C-alpha cells in the first residue's frame, strides 16, 4: 500500500477576492489603505461618505477526483477508481455539495469583515445557466440554517450541476460570486497578511493603477473547505487536512494514535468495498475520505 | 537658579507611560486649585526607544514644588518606597538644555482622527457656492514616523482615553521666564520655552 | 435581549429550561433562539462562541472533551444581561468533576449529587406528561414518584402528550419507597442519608453482585445487614493463606470489601456509615491471634488512600522514624501500625473517629 | 464576655453560629488580618454589620492596590490587587464554604464581578502553582489539562493563565460535592 507515487490534483478553483468602494452615485473605486514606519505597520479603513463596499471572486467545481494524476501502479488504479465510483451510487454527491455550496452562500469566506455589520447581500452568477440572477438577501436575518436555502427558489439546481460536475467525465460548472457589505462609518477592513518569515504587511495587488488588498486566494480557499465535523465528539467544523489539524489552538485532532486519520483509512480501502456493494461510523469516513481526494495532494512514502 | 526634583523609578516591573502620567496626573490635579503656571516637565533619562527612570520638576519661585510635593501622593506612597525626595537645590547654571512641547500633529493623522476633520471641514463651508465631495481628501499611502514617547491620561470631566506626544528640541538659550501651562509645554500661546533638563 | 419571566422552579436537568423559553411569544423547535444565542456569543464581548452546540442533545456541559470550560463561560453572560430578574440558571448544569469512586467509575456533579456513572442511559427514555417536566430521567432507576403505571412508550399515533416535540423522548411493592428515596422524603425505614450517598451505594450494591426485592432486603435490616455481610465473608479465604498458613498479604483478606467501600464519594463519617461500621467489626477485635487482623503485608501506595498523600511526604515520616521499617511497590509494613499513625497525625473534623460507635 | 459563650457550642445570640470546629478558623482569620491578638471589640462591631460593613472592606481594598499599583492597569500578577483578602482565608480547615462563609461571601465577590471594566478582573495573570493552592490539584494534573487543551494556555513558576479562563474551569472540570459554588445563591 501507498506505492511510492500517487498524487492527485484539486477540485475547487477558488480565486482572489477584490475590494471595491461604491459611492452614492454609483460610481466604483478600488479600496486603498495606508502604510505607516523593516518595522512596517498597515491600516485599512472605508473612506467617509462611502455608501458599501463590494467583493467579488469566482470559483469552479471540476472532476480531477475520479482518477489520479500520477499513479505507479495498477492495484491502486483500479481501487481508488472503483471508490469513487461506488461512492456515487450508494451515497450519493448531496451532503457534499450541499456543504460546499453554503459557506459559499452564507459569506463563510468574508473571515471576520462580516462582525459589526447592519445587512449583507449574495448574488450568484452560474454558468451553464439559462434563467436569472440568483439572490440572497440579508443573509443575518434571513438565512441561517440548511433549511432557509432550501426554501429557495433557485436551491435544485444549484445543488445539480455541481452534482453532475462531480458525476460525468470532463465535467464544469463555474460560479461568479458579488457581495456588498453595509458595515458603519469609518469601520476597519481586515484582509490577509504576509507572511515575513521572523509587522501587519497588506498582501496587495495593483487594480486601475493604485494599489489595493486582496484577502487572498488560498485564503478563501481554506474557508469554502471548512466542512469537517467527524472527527470524534466533533463540536465546530475544521478544515479538511490529513491529520485534522487545527489553528488557532496549537493542537490537532485526528491523531494516529486515534486510528481516525487519512494514512490509515487510506490503507483500508479494500475493506469498504464490501459492505457498499450500514450507515453509523462507515459512511461519517468516506466523507472525509472523499473531501480528501477532492483536496489534492501527495500520498507516497 | 532653578529647582530640580529628581525622582527614582526603581522597582524593575513598572510601566514607563502609566507612571509618567500618573505623576503629572497629580500636577494635573494642581493649578486647578493653586492656579500658577511655573513648573516644568525636564525627563533626564530620556533616550530613543523605551525611556528611563528619572524625571525632575523645575522652577523659579521655587517653593510651591515641595507644595506640589506633598499632595496626597507621595504622602500615599511612602512606605513601599517607590520614589524619594531630593534634596532642593539650585540648577547650576551650565548644564544640558531642551526642550518639551505638545506636537499635536500625531493625534490627527490616525483613520479615526481624519475623519474627525473631514467631518468639520463638511459643516464649516457654509458659504455656499460649490457642492464638494468627500472623495477628494485622502492620506496617500506614506507617513514616516519615527518616534514619540505617547502619554496616556484620561479625561476628568468625562470618560475618553486620549493621548499626547511631545518629543525632543534642545537649542535656543533664550525663551520663556517660566510662562508653562497645564501640562507643562513649549507651543501654545506663549513661546516654545527651552527647558535646563 | 430581554426573555420576558423566567418563570421556573427547581428539579430540573436544565433540558426543559430552554423549552419553557421555546413555548413563549411563538417560536419553532430551539434552533432559532438557540442560535441567536450563539449569535449573541458571536455578538459584542465574548471570545469562546464558536463550540456552543446546535441540536436538541448536546447542551450539556460535558459532552465536549475541551469545551466544558468554554461551556459554563457560555453559561455564565446567559443568563445576566438576556433576562429581567436573572433566574437560578447556573447550578442546573450537569457538569463533570475530578472525583472517582472506589471501583474506578467517573463523579458527576449535577449541583451538589453525584451519579454512579456517566454511562446510565443517554437515549431512549421513558417519559411522563402534566409536568415540566423533570430532573431525574436519563437515569437507571427513577419512575414514579407519587403517580404511578406511566412508561408511555409511544407505539399508537402521533401527539399524545401536549407539548409539542420539544424534550418528549417517545419513539414508535419496593419500587416506590426507593423511588421516593432517590427523589428526596423523609424515608422512615432508611437513614436518611444524601444523594450523594444514595446513588453512590447503589452501585456499591451493583458492583458486589455481578432487582428491587434484593435491593430492600439488605436495607430492612440495616442495623443487621451490614454486621451480618462481614461475619461469614471474613470467613472465606482463610485456608487459601499465601505465606504458609497465615500472615496474609494484601488484596486475599477483605480485597473486595475494603476497596470498594471507600472515598463513595465524599470521606464524611456523619452520613456514610458504612466507613464507621466496616472499621468497627475490623477494629472491635484488635488482636485475636498473632497475624490476624494487624499483623499483616502492606503497601504505602494501598496507605495513601486513607493517609491522603502524594507519594511525597513519605520522604519525611519513614526517616524520622514514626513507622519502623519491618520501598514504593513491596508489601513491607502491617496495617496496625499504619492506621495508627492516621489516627496521631491525619485527622479531621468531619472525616474523624467521634462519629462512629458509640452514639 | 460575647466571645466567651457562643465557644462552647451555646446557639442563643445574633453572632454568628458555626459547627464550632470552623469557629477556631474564624478566630484565626482575625488574627491573621489585624496581625496582633484575637481582638473582641471590634470583633463584636464587625459582625453587627454583618454582610454589609465586610464588601465595603473588599471594595475599600481593592482600590487601594489599583489606585497605588506599581505597573499598569493590565499586565498585573493577582498579586497587589488581591495580595491578602486571596491568600490568607483559603484552608480554614476546609472550603466547605457553607460553613466557613469567608470564602463563600470572597468567591461571591469573585463571581459578580468579573467582566466589568472592560476585562479589568478577567485579566489578571496566574502562574501554575496557584491552581495546586486553589483548586486542589497537582503539578502533573495540570500537565494533563495541557496535553488534552481542556485548559488553554497563553514551567510551574512562569505567568501564563487567565482569571476568567479559569474561574470558568472550575465550574466545569474542578467542583466537587463539598466544594460547590451553588452554597451562596441565596445570600446575593
Amino acid at each position: 500500500k501507498l506505492p511510492t507515487n500517487l498524487a492527485y490534483e484539486r477540485s475547487i478553483d477558488p480565486s482572489d477576492v477584490c475590494f471595491f468602494v461604491v459611492w452614492p452615485d454609483d460610481r466604483k473605486t478600488p479600496l486603498t489603505y495606508n502604510s505607516r514606519t523593516p518595522h512596517q505597520v498597515d491600516f485599512c479603513h472605508v473612506p467617509y461618505g462611502a455608501s458599501h463596499i463590494e467583493c467579488s471572486f469566482s470559483v469552479s467545481f471540476s472532476s480531477e477526483l475520479r482518477q489520479p494524476y500520477k499513479c505507479n501502479s495498477s492495484k491502486v488504479k483500479q481501487t481508488l477508481v472503483q471508490l469513487v465510483e461506488l461512492y456515487e451510487t450508494k451515497i450519493g454527491w448531496t451532503e457534499l455539495a450541499t456543504r460546499y455550496l453554503m459557506n459559499i452562500c452564507n459569506g463563510k469566506w468574508l473571515w471576520k469583515n462580516t462582525r459589526k455589520a447592519y445587512c449583507w447581500n449574495i448574488v450568484l452568477t452560474p454558468w451553464p445557466w439559462n434563467g436569472e440572477k440568483v439572490g440572497f438577501e440579508d443573509i443575518r436575518t434571513n438565512y441561517t440554517s440548511r433549511q432557509d436555502f432550501k426554501n429557495n427558489k433557485n436551491w435544485s439546481a444549484i445543488v445539480e450541476m455541481i452534482k453532475t460536475a462531480f458525476s460525468s467525465t470532463d465535467g464544469l460548472a463555474i460560479f461568479e460570486v458579488r457581495a456588498t457589505l453595509h458595515l458603519p462609518t469609518n469601520a476597519m477592513v481586515r484582509p490577509s497578511q504576509v507572511f515575513t518569515e521572523k509587522s501587519r504587511v497588506f498582501q496587495s495587488t495593483t487594480i486601475d493603477g493604485e494599489r489595493s488588498p486582496i484577502l487572498g486566494a488560498f485564503k478563501t480557499g481554506a474557508a469554502i473547505a471548512t466542512i469537517d465535523d467527524w472527527y470524534p465528539e466533533a463540536t465546530e467544523p475544521l478544515r479538511v487536512g490529513r491529520f485534522g489539524v487545527h489553528r488557532e489552538d496549537v493542537t490537532c485532532y485526528r491523531h494516529p494514535s486515534t486510528g481516525k486519520d487519512f494514512f490509515s483509512i487510506l490503507q483500508q480501502a479494500e475493506h469498504y468495498i464490501e459492505v457498499l456493494s450500514p450507515a453509523q461510523e462507515t459512511i461519517n469516513d468516506m466523507h472525509f475520505l472523499m473531501a480528501n481526494l477532492i483536496k489534492g495532494g501527495m500520498f507516497q512514502h | 537658579k532653578w529647582y530640580y526634583k529628581t525622582i527614582t523609578f526603581l522597582p524593575e516591573l513598572c510601566n514607563n507611560e502609566s507612571l509618567a502620567a500618573k505623576c503629572l496626573r497629580v500636577l494635573h490635579g494642581f493649578n486647578y486649585q493653586y492656579e500658577t503656571r511655573n513648573i516644568g516637565v525636564s525627563f533626564p533619562l530620556w533616550c530613543d526607544a523605551t525611556v528611563g527612570k528619572k524625571i525632575s520638576f523645575v522652577s523659579k519661585n521655587k517653593i510651591e514644588l515641595d507644595l506640589l510635593l506633598k499632595q496626597h501622593y507621595f504622602v500615599q506612597m511612602e512606605q513601599l518606597q517607590y520614589f524619594h525626595i531630593s534634596n532642593t537645590v539650585l540648577v547650576p547654571e551650565d548644564c544640558t538644555y531642551v526642550s518639551f512641547r505638545r506636537c499635536q500633529s500625531i493625534d490627527k493623522l490616525t483613520a479615526a482622527g481624519l475623519a474627525r476633520k473631514i467631518r468639520r471641514l463638511e459643516k464649516r463651508a457654509l458659504s455656499r457656492g460649490e457642492q464638494f465631495d468627500p472623495s477628494s481628501f485622502a492620506q496617500k499611502e506614506h507617513t514616516a514616523i519615527a518616534h514619540y514617547h505617547s502619554l496616556g491620561e484620561s479625561s476628568k470631566q468625562t470618560n475618553r482615553n486620549f493621548r499626547l506626544n511631545i518629543r525632543m528640541l534642545s537649542e535656543q538659550p533664550r525663551e520663556g521666564n517660566s510662562i508653562f501651562s497645564s501640562y507643562g509645554l513649549s507651543n501654545s500661546e506663549n513661546s516654545f520655552q527651552p527647558v535646563p533638563l | 435581549m430581554f426573555l420576558q419571566r423566567p418563570k421556573p422552579y427547581s428539579d430540573e436537568s436544565l433540558e426543559s429550561f430552554f423549552i419553557r423559553v421555546a413555548n413563549k411569544n411563538g417560536y419553532g423547535d430551539v434552533h432559532r433562539f438557540l442560535e441567536a444565542t450563539k449569535r449573541f456569543l458571536q455578538d459584542i464581548d465574548h471570545n469562546g462562541y464558536q463550540t456552543f452546540p446546535t441540536d436538541i442533545t448536546r447542551i450539556n456541559p460535558y459532552s465536549a472533551k475541551n469545551s466544558s470550560s468554554a461551556r459554563t463561560a457560555s453559561f455564565l453572560k446567559l443568563a445576566q444581561l438576556t433576562f429581567n430578574e436573572p433566574p437560578e440558571l447556573l447550578g442546573l448544569a450537569i457538569n463533570r468533576t475530578n472525583m472517582k469512586y472506589s471501583p474506578s467509575t467517573s463523579a458527576v456533579v449535577r449541583g451538589a449529587e453525584v451519579f454512579p456513572r456517566s454511562l446510565l442511559r443517554t437515549h431512549s427514555i421513558p417519559c411522563c406528561p402534566l409536568c415540566l417536566r423533570e430532573n431525574g430521567y436519563a437515569s437507571y432507576l427513577w419512575h414514579f414518584q407519587g403517580y404511578e403505571y406511566c412508561h408511555s412508550h409511544n407505539v399508537p399515533l402521533i401527539t399524545t402528550c401536549s407539548c409539542g416535540k420539544e424534550f418528549d423522548y417517545r419513539v414508535s411493592e419496593a419500587a416506590c419507597t426507593v423511588s421516593n428515596w432517590l427523589a428526596g422524603h423523609e424515608s422512615k425505614p432508611l437513614p436518611n442519608l444524601p444523594k450523594s450517598y444514595r446513588w453512590g451505594l447503589v452501585h456499591w450494591w451493583m458492583g458486589i453482585k455481578d432487582d428491587h426485592f434484593s435491593f430492600v432486603q439488605f436495607f430492612s435490616n440495616w442495623p443487621r445487614s451490614f454486621h451480618s455481610i462481614i461475619e461469614d465473608e471474613v470467613e472465606f479465604n482463610l485456608e487459601h493463606a499465601v505465606v504458609s498458613t497465615s500472615e496474609l498479604r494484601l488484596k486475599d483478606l477483605l480485597g473486595r470489601l475494603f476497596f470498594g467501600s471507600i472515598r463513595l464519594p465524599e470521606r464524611n463519617l456523619q452520613h456514610n456509615i458504612i466507613l464507621g461500621e466496616l472499621l468497627c467489626y475490623l477494629e472491635n477485635r484488635l488482636w485475636q491471634d498473632k497475624g490476624l487482623i494487624a499483623n499483616l503485608k502492606m503497601n504505602a501506595l494501598e496507605a495513601t488512600v486513607m493517609l491522603n498523600c502524594s507519594l511525597d511526604q513519605i520522604a519525611s515520616m519513614v526517616e524520622q522514624r514514626i513507622l519502623k521499617p519491618n520501598d514504593v511497590t513491596d508489601y513491607l509494613f502491617h496495617f496496625g501500625d499504619i492506621f495508627c499513625l492516621w489516627l496521631a497525625e491525619f485527622q479531621s473534623d468531619e472525616f474523624n473517629r467521634s462519629f462512629y460507635v458509640s452514639r | 464576655c460575647t466571645v466567651s459563650n457562643w465557644l462552647a457550642g451555646h446557639e442563643s445570640k445574633p453572632l454568628p453560629n458555626l459547627p464550632k470546629s470552623y469557629r477556631w478558623g474564624l478566630v484565626h482569620w482575625w488574627m491573621g488580618i489585624k496581625d496582633s491578638e484575637f481582638d473582641h471589640f471590634s470583633f463584636v462591631q464587625f459582625f453587627s454589620n454583618w454582610p454589609r460593613s465586610f464588601h465595603s472592606i473588599i471594595e475599600d481594598e481593592v482600590e487601594f492596590n489599583l489606585e497605588h499599583a506599581v505597573v499598569s492597569t493590565s499586565e498585573l500578577r493577582l498579586k497587589d490587587l488581591l495580595g491578602r483578602l486571596f491568600f490568607g482565608s483559603i484552608r480554614l480547615p476546609e472550603r466547605n464554604l457553607q460553613h466557613n462563609i469567608i470564602l463563600g461571601e470572597l468567591l461571591c465577590y469573585l463571581e459578580n464581578r468579573l467582566w466589568q471594566d472592560k476585562g479589568l478582573i478577567a485579566n489578571l495573570k496566574m502562574n501554575a502553582l496557584e491552581a495546586t493552592v486553589m483548586l486542589n490539584c497537582s503539578l502533573d494534573q495540570i500537565a494533563s489539562m495541557v496535553e488534552q487543551r481542556i485548559l488553554k494556555p497563553n514551567d510551574v513558576t512562569d505567568y501564563l493563565f487567565h482569571f476568567g479562563d479559569i474561574f470558568c474551569l472550575w465550574l466545569a472540570e474542578f467542583q466537587s460535592d463539598e466544594f460547590n459554588r451553588s452554597f451562596y445563591v441565596s445570600r446575593w
